[PDB]
Protein backbone atom coordinates (compact mmCIF):
# COMPACT_ATOMS: atom_id res chain seq x y z
CA UNK A 1 0.00 0.00 0.00
CA UNK A 2 1.81 3.13 -1.32
CA UNK A 3 1.74 6.82 -0.30
CA UNK A 4 1.69 10.19 -2.09
CA UNK A 5 2.92 12.71 0.49
CA UNK A 6 2.17 16.48 0.13
CA UNK A 7 4.81 19.07 1.15
CA UNK A 8 1.89 21.28 2.32
CA UNK A 9 -1.58 22.54 1.34
CA UNK A 10 -1.14 26.35 1.10
CA UNK A 11 -4.43 26.94 -0.83
CA UNK A 12 -7.94 25.68 -0.08
CA UNK A 13 -8.68 22.85 -2.55
CA UNK A 14 -10.96 19.86 -3.15
CA UNK A 15 -8.58 16.85 -3.62
CA UNK A 16 -9.75 13.84 -5.63
CA UNK A 17 -8.10 10.40 -5.38
CA UNK A 18 -9.77 8.07 -7.94
CA UNK A 19 -13.55 8.17 -7.24
CA UNK A 20 -13.01 9.70 -3.71
CA UNK A 21 -12.70 13.43 -2.74
CA UNK A 22 -11.80 15.49 0.39
CA UNK A 23 -11.94 19.29 1.10
CA UNK A 24 -8.60 20.71 2.39
CA UNK A 25 -8.61 24.21 4.04
CA UNK A 26 -5.98 26.95 3.29
CA UNK A 27 -2.80 25.99 5.30
CA UNK A 28 -4.51 22.84 6.85
CA UNK A 29 -1.84 20.38 8.16
CA UNK A 30 -2.48 17.95 5.27
CA UNK A 31 0.52 15.78 4.23
CA UNK A 32 -1.00 13.40 1.71
CA UNK A 33 -2.75 10.10 0.95
CA UNK A 34 -1.69 6.67 2.27
CA UNK A 35 -2.89 3.03 1.81
CA UNK A 36 -3.18 3.53 -2.00
CA UNK A 37 -3.84 0.06 -3.51
CA UNK A 38 -0.93 -1.33 -5.55
CA UNK A 39 -1.87 -2.94 -8.90
CA UNK A 40 -3.93 -0.14 -10.47
CA UNK A 41 -3.33 3.26 -12.06
CA UNK A 42 -4.58 6.13 -9.90
CA UNK A 43 -5.51 9.77 -10.52
CA UNK A 44 -4.97 12.54 -7.96
CA UNK A 45 -7.01 15.60 -8.95
CA UNK A 46 -7.66 19.11 -7.76
CA UNK A 47 -10.23 21.90 -7.89
CA UNK A 48 -9.22 25.15 -6.17
CA UNK A 49 -11.94 26.54 -3.82
CA UNK A 50 -11.26 30.09 -5.23
CA UNK A 51 -11.28 29.11 -8.98
CA UNK A 52 -13.32 25.93 -9.73
CA UNK A 53 -12.17 26.62 -13.34
CA UNK A 54 -9.42 24.11 -14.31
CA UNK A 55 -10.01 20.76 -12.68
CA UNK A 56 -6.51 19.22 -13.19
CA UNK A 57 -4.68 16.13 -11.98
CA UNK A 58 -2.06 13.39 -12.39
CA UNK A 59 -2.30 9.78 -13.56
CA UNK A 60 0.34 7.71 -11.81
CA UNK A 61 1.21 4.19 -10.72
CA UNK A 62 3.16 3.89 -7.39
CA UNK A 63 5.01 0.80 -8.79
CA UNK A 64 6.90 3.18 -11.17
CA UNK A 65 8.44 5.57 -8.59
CA UNK A 66 7.99 7.60 -5.41
CA UNK A 67 5.64 10.54 -6.16
CA UNK A 68 4.68 13.56 -4.06
CA UNK A 69 2.61 16.75 -4.48
CA UNK A 70 4.04 20.23 -3.83
CA UNK A 71 2.19 23.52 -4.39
CA UNK A 72 4.00 25.89 -6.80
CA UNK A 73 3.03 29.48 -5.85
CA UNK A 74 4.39 30.78 -9.21
CA UNK A 75 2.33 28.50 -11.56
CA UNK A 76 -0.44 28.43 -8.90
CA UNK A 77 -1.04 24.70 -8.86
CA UNK A 78 -0.39 21.49 -7.00
CA UNK A 79 2.35 19.67 -8.98
CA UNK A 80 3.31 16.01 -8.95
CA UNK A 81 7.04 15.34 -8.66
CA UNK A 82 9.17 12.19 -8.37
CA UNK A 83 11.54 11.80 -5.37
CA UNK A 84 14.57 9.79 -6.68
CA UNK A 85 16.11 9.41 -3.11
CA UNK A 86 14.23 6.32 -1.74
CA UNK A 87 15.52 6.81 1.85
CA UNK A 88 14.57 10.54 1.96
CA UNK A 89 11.05 9.61 0.68
CA UNK A 90 10.59 6.66 3.15
CA UNK A 91 11.64 9.03 6.02
CA UNK A 92 9.20 11.79 4.87
CA UNK A 93 6.30 9.27 4.66
CA UNK A 94 7.07 7.56 8.07
CA UNK A 95 7.14 11.06 9.85
CA UNK A 96 3.76 12.16 8.27
CA UNK A 97 2.17 8.74 9.04
CA UNK A 98 3.48 8.83 12.67
CA UNK A 99 1.92 12.34 13.01
CA UNK A 100 -1.35 11.01 11.30
CA UNK A 101 -1.37 13.97 8.86
CA UNK A 102 -2.46 11.70 5.92
CA UNK A 103 -5.92 10.68 4.68
CA UNK A 104 -6.33 6.95 4.09
CA UNK A 105 -7.43 5.80 0.58
CA UNK A 106 -10.94 4.83 1.75
CA UNK A 107 -11.47 1.51 -0.10
CA UNK A 108 -14.35 -0.76 1.15
CA UNK A 109 -13.10 -4.44 0.95
CA UNK A 110 -16.24 -5.57 -1.08
CA UNK A 111 -15.83 -2.70 -3.60
CA UNK A 112 -14.36 -3.49 -7.05
CA UNK A 113 -15.42 -0.08 -8.52
CA UNK A 114 -11.91 1.26 -9.25
CA UNK A 115 -10.63 -2.07 -10.69
CA UNK A 116 -13.82 -2.20 -12.83
CA UNK A 117 -13.19 1.39 -14.14
CA UNK A 118 -9.44 0.84 -14.83
CA UNK A 119 -9.37 -2.89 -15.77
CA UNK A 120 -7.59 -2.27 -19.14
CA UNK A 121 -5.91 1.09 -18.31
CA UNK A 122 -2.08 0.87 -18.19
CA UNK A 123 0.33 3.76 -17.33
CA UNK A 124 2.43 2.97 -20.44
CA UNK A 125 -0.70 3.62 -22.66
CA UNK A 126 -1.61 6.84 -20.74
CA UNK A 127 1.97 8.15 -21.38
CA UNK A 128 1.48 7.70 -25.21
CA UNK A 129 -1.86 9.59 -25.12
CA UNK A 130 -0.39 12.28 -22.75
CA UNK A 131 3.17 13.01 -24.06
CA UNK A 132 5.61 14.34 -21.35
CA UNK A 133 8.30 11.65 -21.46
CA UNK A 134 10.56 13.17 -18.70
CA UNK A 135 7.83 12.31 -16.08
CA UNK A 136 6.48 8.81 -15.16
CA UNK A 137 3.11 10.44 -14.31
CA UNK A 138 0.66 12.25 -16.67
CA UNK A 139 -0.95 15.70 -16.21
CA UNK A 140 -4.52 16.17 -17.55
CA UNK A 141 -6.93 19.11 -17.10
CA UNK A 142 -10.42 20.38 -18.06
CA UNK A 143 -9.16 22.43 -21.05
CA UNK A 144 -6.65 20.12 -22.85
CA UNK A 145 -7.80 19.50 -26.45
CA UNK A 146 -7.44 16.22 -28.40
CA UNK A 147 -5.39 15.69 -31.65
CA UNK A 148 -8.86 15.36 -33.40
CA UNK A 149 -10.25 18.65 -31.87
CA UNK A 150 -6.96 20.41 -33.06
CA UNK A 151 -7.34 19.19 -36.73
CA UNK A 152 -10.87 20.82 -36.96
CA UNK A 153 -3.69 24.09 -31.03
CA UNK A 154 -0.41 23.65 -28.95
CA UNK A 155 0.56 20.03 -29.90
CA UNK A 156 2.70 19.39 -26.70
CA UNK A 157 -0.36 19.88 -24.35
CA UNK A 158 -2.78 17.65 -26.42
CA UNK A 159 -4.56 14.35 -25.70
CA UNK A 160 -3.33 11.99 -28.50
CA UNK A 161 -6.41 9.72 -28.48
CA UNK A 162 -6.72 7.45 -31.56
CA UNK A 163 -8.55 9.49 -34.25
CA UNK A 164 -11.94 7.88 -35.08
CA UNK A 165 -13.87 9.47 -37.97
CA UNK A 166 -16.81 7.57 -39.55
CA UNK A 167 -16.59 9.71 -42.79
CA UNK A 168 -12.86 9.28 -43.49
CA UNK A 169 -10.92 7.27 -46.09
CA UNK A 170 -9.58 5.22 -43.09
CA UNK A 171 -13.18 4.20 -42.16
CA UNK A 172 -14.41 3.47 -45.74
CA UNK A 173 -12.86 1.09 -48.31
CA UNK A 174 -13.14 2.29 -51.93
CA UNK A 175 -16.08 0.35 -53.47
CA UNK A 176 -17.53 -0.63 -50.04
CA UNK A 177 -18.91 2.89 -49.25
CA UNK A 178 -22.48 1.87 -48.24
CA UNK A 179 -21.32 -1.42 -46.63
CA UNK A 180 -18.55 0.20 -44.49
CA UNK A 181 -20.68 3.25 -43.54
CA UNK A 182 -23.71 1.22 -42.38
CA UNK A 183 -21.66 -1.68 -40.84
CA UNK A 184 -18.44 -0.35 -39.22
CA UNK A 185 -17.02 -3.96 -38.71
CA UNK A 186 -14.15 -3.38 -41.23
CA UNK A 187 -13.13 -0.14 -39.42
CA UNK A 188 -13.48 -1.76 -35.91
CA UNK A 189 -11.85 -5.17 -36.61
CA UNK A 190 -9.19 -4.63 -39.40
CA UNK A 191 -8.23 -0.92 -39.10
CA UNK A 192 -8.64 -0.27 -35.35
CA UNK A 193 -8.30 -3.65 -33.51
CA UNK A 194 -5.84 -5.56 -35.82
CA UNK A 195 -4.19 -2.38 -37.29
CA UNK A 196 -3.76 0.27 -34.54
CA UNK A 197 -4.73 -1.09 -31.07
CA UNK A 198 -3.38 -4.65 -31.82
CA UNK A 199 -5.97 -6.09 -29.31
CA UNK A 200 -9.32 -5.32 -27.58
CA UNK A 201 -7.49 -4.71 -24.24
CA UNK A 202 -5.66 -1.60 -25.62
CA UNK A 203 -8.98 -0.39 -27.22
CA UNK A 204 -10.85 -0.82 -23.89
CA UNK A 205 -7.91 0.82 -22.01
CA UNK A 206 -8.23 3.96 -24.19
CA UNK A 207 -12.07 3.94 -23.90
CA UNK A 208 -11.82 3.68 -20.05
CA UNK A 209 -9.13 6.43 -19.85
CA UNK A 210 -11.27 8.74 -22.06
CA UNK A 211 -14.32 8.16 -19.81
CA UNK A 212 -12.34 8.90 -16.60
CA UNK A 213 -10.85 12.14 -18.07
CA UNK A 214 -14.42 13.15 -19.08
CA UNK A 215 -15.81 12.43 -15.58
CA UNK A 216 -12.92 13.67 -13.38
CA UNK A 217 -11.91 16.79 -15.41
CA UNK A 218 -15.08 17.54 -17.52
CA UNK A 219 -12.67 17.18 -20.47
CA UNK A 220 -14.97 17.62 -23.51
CA UNK A 221 -12.64 15.95 -26.08
CA UNK A 222 -12.32 12.89 -23.80
CA UNK A 223 -16.12 12.61 -23.67
CA UNK A 224 -16.18 12.75 -27.52
CA UNK A 225 -13.54 9.98 -27.66
CA UNK A 226 -15.43 7.78 -25.12
CA UNK A 227 -18.68 8.05 -27.16
CA UNK A 228 -16.87 7.50 -30.52
CA UNK A 229 -15.27 4.25 -29.21
CA UNK A 230 -18.68 3.00 -27.92
CA UNK A 231 -20.42 3.95 -31.17
CA UNK A 232 -17.74 2.20 -33.33
CA UNK A 233 -18.45 -1.14 -31.51
CA UNK A 234 -22.29 -0.74 -31.37
CA UNK A 235 -22.31 0.24 -35.13
CA UNK A 236 -20.40 -2.99 -36.11
CA UNK A 237 -22.54 -6.09 -37.02
CA UNK A 238 -19.49 -8.38 -36.37
CA UNK A 239 -17.81 -8.05 -32.94
CA UNK A 240 -16.16 -10.91 -30.99
CA UNK A 241 -18.65 -12.16 -28.30
CA UNK A 242 -16.08 -11.58 -25.48
CA UNK A 243 -15.68 -7.92 -26.57
CA UNK A 244 -19.47 -7.36 -26.36
CA UNK A 245 -19.76 -9.07 -22.92
CA UNK A 246 -16.73 -7.03 -21.63
CA UNK A 247 -18.07 -3.73 -23.14
CA UNK A 248 -21.38 -4.31 -21.27
CA UNK A 249 -19.42 -4.69 -17.96
CA UNK A 250 -17.20 -1.64 -18.70
CA UNK A 251 -20.12 0.67 -19.55
CA UNK A 252 -22.20 -0.63 -16.62
CA UNK A 253 -19.54 0.51 -14.05
CA UNK A 254 -19.06 3.87 -15.90
CA UNK A 255 -22.83 4.59 -15.82
CA UNK A 256 -23.00 3.34 -12.20
CA UNK A 257 -20.15 5.69 -11.11
CA UNK A 258 -21.20 8.85 -13.11
CA UNK A 259 -22.55 11.58 -10.77
CA UNK A 260 -26.37 11.61 -11.36
CA UNK A 261 -26.16 15.47 -11.63
CA UNK A 262 -23.59 15.38 -14.60
CA UNK A 263 -25.62 12.97 -16.84
CA UNK A 264 -26.84 16.10 -18.83
CA UNK A 265 -23.26 17.19 -19.91
CA UNK A 266 -21.42 13.73 -19.87
CA UNK A 267 -23.91 11.53 -21.85
CA UNK A 268 -24.67 12.06 -25.59
CA UNK A 269 -28.45 11.36 -26.09
CA UNK A 270 -27.96 10.49 -29.80
CA UNK A 271 -25.10 7.99 -29.24
CA UNK A 272 -26.80 6.21 -26.29
CA UNK A 273 -30.28 6.01 -27.92
CA UNK A 274 -28.60 4.71 -31.12
CA UNK A 275 -26.37 2.19 -29.21
CA UNK A 276 -29.12 0.72 -26.94
CA UNK A 277 -32.16 0.89 -29.31
CA UNK A 278 -31.13 1.03 -33.08
CA UNK A 279 -27.55 -0.39 -33.45
CA UNK A 280 -26.54 -3.98 -34.38
CA UNK A 281 -25.62 -4.46 -30.68
CA UNK A 282 -28.98 -2.98 -29.40
CA UNK A 283 -29.66 -6.36 -27.64
CA UNK A 284 -26.00 -7.14 -26.62
CA UNK A 285 -25.64 -4.67 -23.65
CA UNK A 286 -28.16 -6.08 -21.12
CA UNK A 287 -26.44 -4.72 -17.98
CA UNK A 288 -25.78 -1.26 -19.50
CA UNK A 289 -29.34 -0.95 -20.93
CA UNK A 290 -30.83 -1.92 -17.50
CA UNK A 291 -28.71 0.58 -15.47
CA UNK A 292 -29.25 3.37 -18.11
CA UNK A 293 -33.09 2.78 -18.19
CA UNK A 294 -33.31 2.78 -14.32
CA UNK A 295 -30.86 5.66 -13.66
CA UNK A 296 -31.24 8.02 -16.72
CA UNK A 297 -34.68 7.29 -18.32
CA UNK A 298 -34.97 11.06 -19.27
CA UNK A 299 -31.92 10.88 -21.65
CA UNK A 300 -33.67 7.91 -23.38
CA UNK B 1 -23.98 25.32 -45.64
CA UNK B 2 -27.61 25.06 -46.92
CA UNK B 3 -28.78 26.72 -50.19
CA UNK B 4 -31.89 29.01 -49.69
CA UNK B 5 -33.65 32.24 -50.99
CA UNK B 6 -30.84 34.36 -49.31
CA UNK B 7 -28.02 32.85 -51.50
CA UNK B 8 -30.07 32.20 -54.72
CA UNK B 9 -27.87 34.29 -57.13
CA UNK B 10 -25.03 31.85 -56.17
CA UNK B 11 -26.61 29.27 -58.58
CA UNK B 12 -25.72 31.50 -61.60
CA UNK B 13 -22.14 32.54 -60.73
CA UNK B 14 -19.07 31.04 -62.49
CA UNK B 15 -18.34 28.28 -59.87
CA UNK B 16 -19.38 24.96 -61.51
CA UNK B 17 -22.22 23.39 -59.49
CA UNK B 18 -24.71 20.56 -59.91
CA UNK B 19 -28.08 19.83 -58.37
CA UNK B 20 -28.66 16.13 -57.69
CA UNK B 21 -32.27 14.89 -57.32
CA UNK B 22 -32.72 11.21 -56.40
CA UNK B 23 -36.61 11.23 -56.27
CA UNK B 24 -37.01 9.22 -59.55
CA UNK B 25 -34.13 6.72 -58.90
CA UNK B 26 -36.22 3.96 -57.26
CA UNK B 27 -39.75 3.85 -58.78
CA UNK B 28 -42.35 1.15 -58.20
CA UNK B 29 -45.98 0.24 -58.95
CA UNK B 30 -47.72 -1.29 -55.87
CA UNK B 31 -50.08 -4.21 -56.81
CA UNK B 32 -52.11 -7.11 -55.30
CA UNK B 33 -50.67 -10.68 -55.56
CA UNK B 34 -52.83 -13.71 -56.48
CA UNK B 35 -53.00 -14.52 -52.72
CA UNK B 36 -54.21 -10.91 -52.01
CA UNK B 37 -50.91 -9.68 -50.44
CA UNK B 38 -49.22 -6.54 -51.81
CA UNK B 39 -46.00 -6.50 -53.87
CA UNK B 40 -44.02 -3.85 -55.78
CA UNK B 41 -42.74 -4.01 -59.35
CA UNK B 42 -39.80 -1.64 -59.99
CA UNK B 43 -39.78 0.44 -63.18
CA UNK B 44 -36.84 2.22 -64.77
CA UNK B 45 -35.64 5.29 -62.86
CA UNK B 46 -33.18 8.13 -63.33
CA UNK B 47 -30.78 10.41 -61.44
CA UNK B 48 -31.47 14.09 -62.29
CA UNK B 49 -28.08 15.87 -62.19
CA UNK B 50 -28.33 19.47 -63.48
CA UNK B 51 -25.92 22.41 -63.97
CA UNK B 52 -28.34 25.32 -63.24
CA UNK B 53 -26.00 27.79 -65.01
CA UNK B 54 -25.59 25.90 -68.37
CA UNK B 55 -28.77 23.77 -68.39
CA UNK B 56 -26.60 20.62 -68.92
CA UNK B 57 -28.56 17.65 -67.57
CA UNK B 58 -26.70 14.37 -66.87
CA UNK B 59 -29.67 11.96 -66.91
CA UNK B 60 -28.35 8.65 -65.56
CA UNK B 61 -30.98 6.00 -66.37
CA UNK B 62 -31.38 3.46 -63.56
CA UNK B 63 -32.44 0.14 -65.10
CA UNK B 64 -34.59 -2.19 -62.94
CA UNK B 65 -31.79 -4.87 -63.22
CA UNK B 66 -29.76 -2.85 -60.60
CA UNK B 67 -32.37 -3.82 -57.92
CA UNK B 68 -32.41 -7.61 -58.72
CA UNK B 69 -31.72 -9.59 -55.54
CA UNK B 70 -31.06 -6.46 -53.44
CA UNK B 71 -32.70 -5.62 -50.08
CA UNK B 72 -33.72 -2.26 -48.52
CA UNK B 73 -34.04 -0.69 -52.00
CA UNK B 74 -35.05 2.87 -50.82
CA UNK B 75 -31.78 2.91 -48.78
CA UNK B 76 -29.70 1.33 -51.62
CA UNK B 77 -31.18 3.93 -54.06
CA UNK B 78 -29.46 6.79 -52.14
CA UNK B 79 -26.06 4.94 -52.23
CA UNK B 80 -26.45 3.96 -55.93
CA UNK B 81 -27.23 7.68 -56.67
CA UNK B 82 -24.11 8.76 -54.74
CA UNK B 83 -22.02 6.04 -56.55
CA UNK B 84 -23.28 7.24 -60.01
CA UNK B 85 -22.71 10.98 -59.16
CA UNK B 86 -19.16 10.18 -57.91
CA UNK B 87 -18.58 8.17 -61.13
CA UNK B 88 -19.84 11.13 -63.24
CA UNK B 89 -17.55 13.58 -61.44
CA UNK B 90 -14.50 11.23 -61.92
CA UNK B 91 -15.44 10.93 -65.65
CA UNK B 92 -15.33 14.77 -66.15
CA UNK B 93 -12.07 16.58 -66.88
CA UNK B 94 -10.78 18.43 -63.75
CA UNK B 95 -11.78 21.88 -65.16
CA UNK B 96 -15.38 20.55 -65.59
CA UNK B 97 -15.71 18.97 -62.11
CA UNK B 98 -18.20 20.84 -59.88
CA UNK B 99 -16.94 22.86 -56.85
CA UNK B 100 -20.33 22.16 -55.17
CA UNK B 101 -23.05 19.53 -55.45
CA UNK B 102 -26.45 20.51 -53.98
CA UNK B 103 -28.74 17.55 -53.07
CA UNK B 104 -32.48 18.24 -53.15
CA UNK B 105 -33.07 15.76 -50.25
CA UNK B 106 -31.01 15.76 -46.99
CA UNK B 107 -30.99 11.92 -46.93
CA UNK B 108 -28.49 12.19 -49.90
CA UNK B 109 -25.84 14.10 -47.83
CA UNK B 110 -24.10 11.21 -46.05
CA UNK B 111 -24.18 8.80 -49.04
CA UNK B 112 -22.74 11.48 -51.38
CA UNK B 113 -20.20 12.72 -48.78
CA UNK B 114 -18.89 9.11 -48.27
CA UNK B 115 -18.70 8.47 -52.08
CA UNK B 116 -16.86 11.83 -52.59
CA UNK B 117 -14.18 11.44 -49.79
CA UNK B 118 -11.55 11.44 -52.65
CA UNK B 119 -12.84 15.01 -53.50
CA UNK B 120 -12.48 16.93 -50.18
CA UNK B 121 -12.66 20.33 -52.04
CA UNK B 122 -16.13 19.52 -53.52
CA UNK B 123 -18.70 20.95 -51.05
CA UNK B 124 -21.79 18.74 -50.61
CA UNK B 125 -24.75 21.00 -49.65
CA UNK B 126 -28.41 20.63 -48.85
CA UNK B 127 -30.99 23.21 -49.91
CA UNK B 128 -34.02 24.78 -48.16
CA UNK B 129 -35.46 25.39 -51.69
CA UNK B 130 -38.43 23.07 -52.50
CA UNK B 131 -37.40 22.22 -56.10
CA UNK B 132 -39.89 20.40 -58.34
CA UNK B 133 -37.24 18.14 -60.02
CA UNK B 134 -39.47 15.07 -59.17
CA UNK B 135 -41.58 16.27 -62.16
CA UNK B 136 -38.66 15.59 -64.62
CA UNK B 137 -40.47 12.38 -65.66
CA UNK B 138 -43.39 14.65 -66.88
CA UNK B 139 -41.07 15.85 -69.70
CA UNK B 140 -42.14 13.44 -72.48
CA UNK B 141 -38.68 12.99 -74.07
CA UNK B 142 -37.01 12.31 -70.64
CA UNK B 143 -39.81 9.84 -69.64
CA UNK B 144 -39.43 8.11 -73.09
CA UNK B 145 -35.61 7.52 -72.87
CA UNK B 146 -35.99 6.20 -69.24
CA UNK B 147 -38.88 3.77 -70.00
CA UNK B 148 -37.27 2.44 -73.24
CA UNK B 149 -33.83 1.79 -71.63
CA UNK B 150 -32.91 -1.95 -71.66
CA UNK B 151 -29.62 -1.30 -69.77
CA UNK B 152 -27.89 1.35 -67.59
CA UNK B 153 -27.34 4.45 -69.79
CA UNK B 154 -26.25 8.11 -69.37
CA UNK B 155 -28.11 10.59 -71.68
CA UNK B 156 -27.02 14.28 -71.93
CA UNK B 157 -29.65 16.98 -72.43
CA UNK B 158 -29.81 20.77 -72.23
CA UNK B 159 -32.99 21.24 -70.13
CA UNK B 160 -33.11 24.97 -71.24
CA UNK B 161 -33.11 24.11 -75.02
CA UNK B 162 -31.70 27.31 -76.68
CA UNK B 163 -33.22 29.75 -74.05
CA UNK B 164 -29.74 31.00 -72.94
CA UNK B 165 -29.36 32.65 -76.44
CA UNK B 166 -32.15 35.07 -75.34
CA UNK B 167 -32.32 35.03 -71.47
CA UNK B 168 -29.98 34.77 -68.45
CA UNK B 169 -29.48 31.51 -66.48
CA UNK B 170 -31.41 33.14 -63.58
CA UNK B 171 -34.45 33.63 -65.84
CA UNK B 172 -33.96 30.18 -67.53
CA UNK B 173 -33.94 28.42 -64.10
CA UNK B 174 -37.04 30.47 -62.98
CA UNK B 175 -38.86 29.35 -66.19
CA UNK B 176 -37.74 25.70 -65.69
CA UNK B 177 -38.83 25.60 -61.99
CA UNK B 178 -42.20 27.23 -62.88
CA UNK B 179 -42.77 24.68 -65.71
CA UNK B 180 -41.82 21.74 -63.42
CA UNK B 181 -43.87 23.12 -60.47
CA UNK B 182 -46.96 23.30 -62.83
CA UNK B 183 -46.26 19.78 -64.20
CA UNK B 184 -45.97 18.55 -60.56
CA UNK B 185 -49.23 20.24 -59.37
CA UNK B 186 -51.47 19.39 -62.39
CA UNK B 187 -49.67 17.40 -65.09
CA UNK B 188 -52.66 17.15 -67.51
CA UNK B 189 -53.39 20.94 -67.35
CA UNK B 190 -49.66 21.88 -67.62
CA UNK B 191 -49.19 19.68 -70.76
CA UNK B 192 -52.48 21.10 -72.27
CA UNK B 193 -51.04 24.66 -71.82
CA UNK B 194 -47.71 23.60 -73.42
CA UNK B 195 -49.23 21.88 -76.55
CA UNK B 196 -52.77 23.49 -76.98
CA UNK B 197 -51.52 25.54 -80.06
CA UNK B 198 -50.33 22.95 -82.68
CA UNK B 199 -48.44 25.64 -84.74
CA UNK B 200 -45.74 25.79 -81.96
CA UNK B 201 -43.75 22.52 -82.10
CA UNK B 202 -40.84 20.95 -80.16
CA UNK B 203 -37.69 20.81 -82.31
CA UNK B 204 -36.27 17.22 -82.62
CA UNK B 205 -33.20 18.44 -80.56
CA UNK B 206 -35.35 20.23 -77.86
CA UNK B 207 -37.49 19.25 -74.87
CA UNK B 208 -39.96 22.20 -74.81
CA UNK B 209 -41.87 24.04 -77.57
CA UNK B 210 -40.28 26.80 -79.70
CA UNK B 211 -42.15 29.73 -78.03
CA UNK B 212 -41.36 33.32 -79.06
CA UNK B 213 -40.46 35.69 -76.16
CA UNK B 214 -44.13 36.95 -76.13
CA UNK B 215 -45.53 33.37 -76.22
CA UNK B 216 -43.28 32.45 -73.19
CA UNK B 217 -44.82 35.37 -71.20
CA UNK B 218 -48.35 34.01 -72.03
CA UNK B 219 -47.25 30.40 -71.19
CA UNK B 220 -45.55 31.53 -67.95
CA UNK B 221 -48.78 33.41 -66.92
CA UNK B 222 -50.93 30.30 -67.76
CA UNK B 223 -48.57 28.18 -65.53
CA UNK B 224 -48.79 30.67 -62.59
CA UNK B 225 -52.66 30.71 -62.95
CA UNK B 226 -52.60 26.83 -62.97
CA UNK B 227 -50.48 26.79 -59.77
CA UNK B 228 -52.81 29.34 -57.99
CA UNK B 229 -56.08 27.55 -59.11
CA UNK B 230 -54.67 24.19 -57.86
CA UNK B 231 -53.52 25.83 -54.54
CA UNK B 232 -57.05 27.33 -53.98
CA UNK B 233 -58.43 23.77 -54.35
CA UNK B 234 -55.84 21.86 -52.17
CA UNK B 235 -56.44 24.23 -49.21
CA UNK B 236 -60.01 25.62 -49.72
CA UNK B 237 -58.56 29.21 -49.89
Amino acid sequence: MNTVPFTSAPIEVTIGIDQYSFNVKENQPFHGIKDIPIGHVHVIHFQHADNSSMRYGYWFDCRMGNFYIQYDPKDGLYKMMEERDGAKFENIVHNFKERQMMVSYPKIDEDDTWYNLTEFVQMDKIRKIVRKDENQFSYVDSSMTTVQENELSDPAHSLNYTVINFKSREAIRPGHEMEDFLDKSYYLNTVMLQGIFKNSSNYFGELQFAFLNAMFFGNYGSSLQWHAMIELICSSATVPKHMLDKLDEILYYQIKTLPEQYSDILLNERVWNICLYSSFQKNSLHNTEKIMENKYPELL
Amino acid sequence: GAMNSSNYAELFNNDIKLFVDDTNVYRVTVHKTFEGNVATKAINGCIFTLNPKTGHLFLKIIHTSVWAGQKRLSQLAKWKTAEEVSALVRSLPKEEQPKQIIVTRKAMLDPLEVHMLDFPNIAIRPTELRLPFSAAMSIDKLSDVVMKATEPQMVLFNIYDDWLDRISSYTAFSRLTLLLRALKTNEESAKMILLSDPTITIKSYHLWPSFTDEQWITIESQMRDLILTEYGRKYNV
